[PDB]
């Protein structure tokens, strides 16, 4: 249930993303 | 053993029992967010998954090692690397033509976070001719979850400055961009935005690309869209704009821009105020009518409110504002400045921990001295008024030669 | 012809025209913010500037040089590598012990920028045993405009995750900064805070040396610092503590870290207010004892009322902080949400257009209803009366297939 | 006059600095 904190270029422009199930 | 055996069934003849192996594979990657990725590779099933993106014979399991393999790209850049390395770009390229839809688009969402490891690998995958098919997916038929995949690899070709991507990569992207830009969907919208503010941010040369391409008429309306994802977006853009020439800026300006700027110094989040000042400094940094326009617009009251009562993001922006208008503007223009009562907020900065803010205005209370040639005893005591001088006697015992010896300059030539 | 003419006259033998090209070299450097540094580079100086930083016979040449190199190394990463390619770091390096103190600065400063160009770069000077001359600046007698410059570096040496450090490197860093954190100063208290938040964001086996190294019961105390920059520093640092084991995470919490986070969720910055409820969704997820703090500390209500009022950035952090509760605490923690009316705000959010965000709602509703062993009832009926019920059933309809799915068993199984 | 937006991450903590006359 951990989150890392994302900044706030990768919340609007995320660089890499995972296919998630 | 469970791994290794994952990696052994995934060569079976059984056919049923590769699919499910690259599954379980799959699904090791997929099922939580922090997925095993360096397990597998070291494991070996790299090459076998690169090896099922081949098998046109059977689409179910080309999707599943495409899913694999963007998982795995999504990783470190040693990850997306250990990708690039098995040389599976060339199949997801060959697979962006598949006949099965989802094998196509796996392929994208694949390339996509390759490309989004940086600009060497961003220049790889543009060498091997992935723009040209990916744009060719803008459709009236695309569906919309394909859609916005493709935007976000455009925006992943856009964003890497150092260096940023070829002249003719951007030179193909900004006509998709202005197809995009008329997109009802939020966020196509927004991803199209972002795209133009990292083009707009790679200097003078890709700003008149993106200015030639006739697209900033319809891109400065959306600093007024009535989603805040959009407009901070747009405010982005076009604030990378104003940071060119004069002409670039004054194409903004022709565009109807300081309309919008009112509803954006007064609007409900800290950061779009900082952005809009950050704005409109660049436009008191241009020519007397740009200065001139800024006026007109009303907006330097509400300037001077920010500088005064603003958070300190905010408040630094409009001592840049107003120490720019110090430099560029007309005397009538710095005397509309005085009359507006800039002179004791300006102060109260004096005493701030940035270095920075207090030489920027220390910079403008000596500009505005120098200007006033018969008022500067009245602006003297003004500044006196305020507090100020006390300020800048201070100064003269900091610890930073440029601001103590100005402070020296000031109270000699003016005190 | 100028720029060759300097070049030329930096290999003079008359030392008054060698220092005078050089310094007008460094002057083109340092004169704007927009420096030529491709002109100079393609002049071929970058090797007549190194040759200077061997003359330990002329400081003063010395000092220009490296000035004029540390502002080449401050551009791209070609223009950064440019200098690297000259073998210029290891005379850097001897420069630290130069008697001239301007000397010595000027070199530190020249290869923080390598530093700070990336992580290859970041090694390849630590494997020149850069680290510890650097730390040993770091004294009682140092000038604090000369600290300033070493605690940045410090910062560049902590700033790149992929790959971090190397462990050695960490591990002669943190007692440093154990030092560093007591000063008085703010920008290097900042920059001491900031170099933590970017070991503690590295991974799990990073954090634990950061806690193994005592600093954190020094760290938590400063969420309630005067200053607003090292309160952002500080709750970054304790939020990436808390997103690593439950033991770690009671680490910070038996530093009275809770106590703190009531000023922080009133607190007028937005961005203090989205980050302090990420800190607390990760405590959330922790186990019950965890979530019982954060209900003692009175945050519950607090949490809610952002979770109804705030930006859409806090309120996205106080869904998850609501819906890590429901996975991990006992029947009458969750009963203790529904009587602090937690449904109503929780609900309101399955319209937006996040899709991540209608998911965290949705998982959270059908985790409250499943332990509502007999009030499900009650609860379904509060879920119903604020328009909950008509939100889900139109989430049925919804274009992905993880939200809709659910939508339908909440109904099948609830409703 | 004209200046780039720097970052949230870069305003703190700039990774690279020249040293200004």
């Amino acid at each position: 249930g951990k989150r890392k904190l994302i900044t706030s270029e990768e919340e609007r422009s995320p660089a890499k993303r995972g296919r998630k199930s | 053993t469970s791994l290794e055996a994952i990696v052994q069934n995934a060569s079976s003849d059984n056919q049923g029992i590769q699919l499910s192996a690259v599954q379980a594979a799959r699904k090791l990657l997929s099922s939580d967010r922090n997925p095993p990725i360096d397990d597998l590779i070291k494991s070996g099933i790299l090459p076998i998954l690169v090896h099922c993106l081949e098998r046109d014979d059977n689409p179910s399991l080309q999707f599943e090692a495409a899913w694999a393999l963007t998982n795995i790209a999504s990783g470190t850049s040693e990850q997306t690397q250990a990708v690039v390395q098995s040389n599976a770009v060339p199949l997801f390229l060959r697979l962006l033509h598949s006949p099965h839809q989802n094998v196509c688009e796996q392929a994208v969402w694949a390339l996509g976070n390759i490309i989004g490891d940086g600009p060497q690998c961003r220049d790889y995958v543009i060498s091997l001719g992935v723009v040209k098919p990916l744009l060719s997916f803008i459709s009236p038929s695309i569906p919309i979850t394909f859609l916005r995949n493709v935007t976000w690899v455009m925006v992943n070709l856009c964003r890497h400055k150092d260096p940023p991507p070829p002249m003719e990569t951007i030179q193909e992207i900004l006509p998709a961009l202005c197809v995009l830009i008329h997109h009802t969907d939020v966020n196509i919208l927004v991803d199209t935005v972002w795209a133009l503010s990292y083009l707009t941010d790679a200097g003078n040369e890709q700003i008149q690309m993106v200015i030639d391409s006739g697209i900033v008429p319809h891109l400065v309306p959306l600093l007024s869209h009535q989603e805040v994802k959009v407009q901070t977006a747009a405010l982005r853009a076009v604030g990378n704009i104003v940071t060119g020439t004069d002409e670039q800026t004054q194409v903004v300006l022709n565009c109807d821009a300081l309309s919008h700027f009112p509803a954006l110094l007064t609007h409900p989040k800290e950061k779009i105020n900082k952005e809009a000042v950050w704005f409109l400094s660049n436009i008191t940094a241009g020519n007397q009518q740009q200065v001139q326009a800024v006026i007109d617009a009303n907006l330097v009251p509400m300037i001077i409110h920010l500088l005064d009562k603003g958070d300190f993001g905010t408040q630094k922006e409009a001592a840049w504002a107003i120490s720019n208008l110090t430099i560029s503007g007309r005397k009538d223009q710095v005397a509309y400045l005085i009359q507006q009562n800039v002179i004791p907020p300006f102060c109260n900065l004096l005493t701030v921990k940035d270095a920075q803010v207090v030489q920027v205005v220390l910079d403008g209370l000596s500009n505005i001295l120098k200007m006033a040639e018969d008022e500067a005893e009245t602006i003297g005591n003004l500044i006196e008024e305020c507090g100020g001088l006390e300020k800048i006697e201070q100064l003269q015992n900091h610890e930073n030669e440029d601001i103590y010896k100005l402070a020296y300059e000031i109270i000699d030539q003016f005190f």
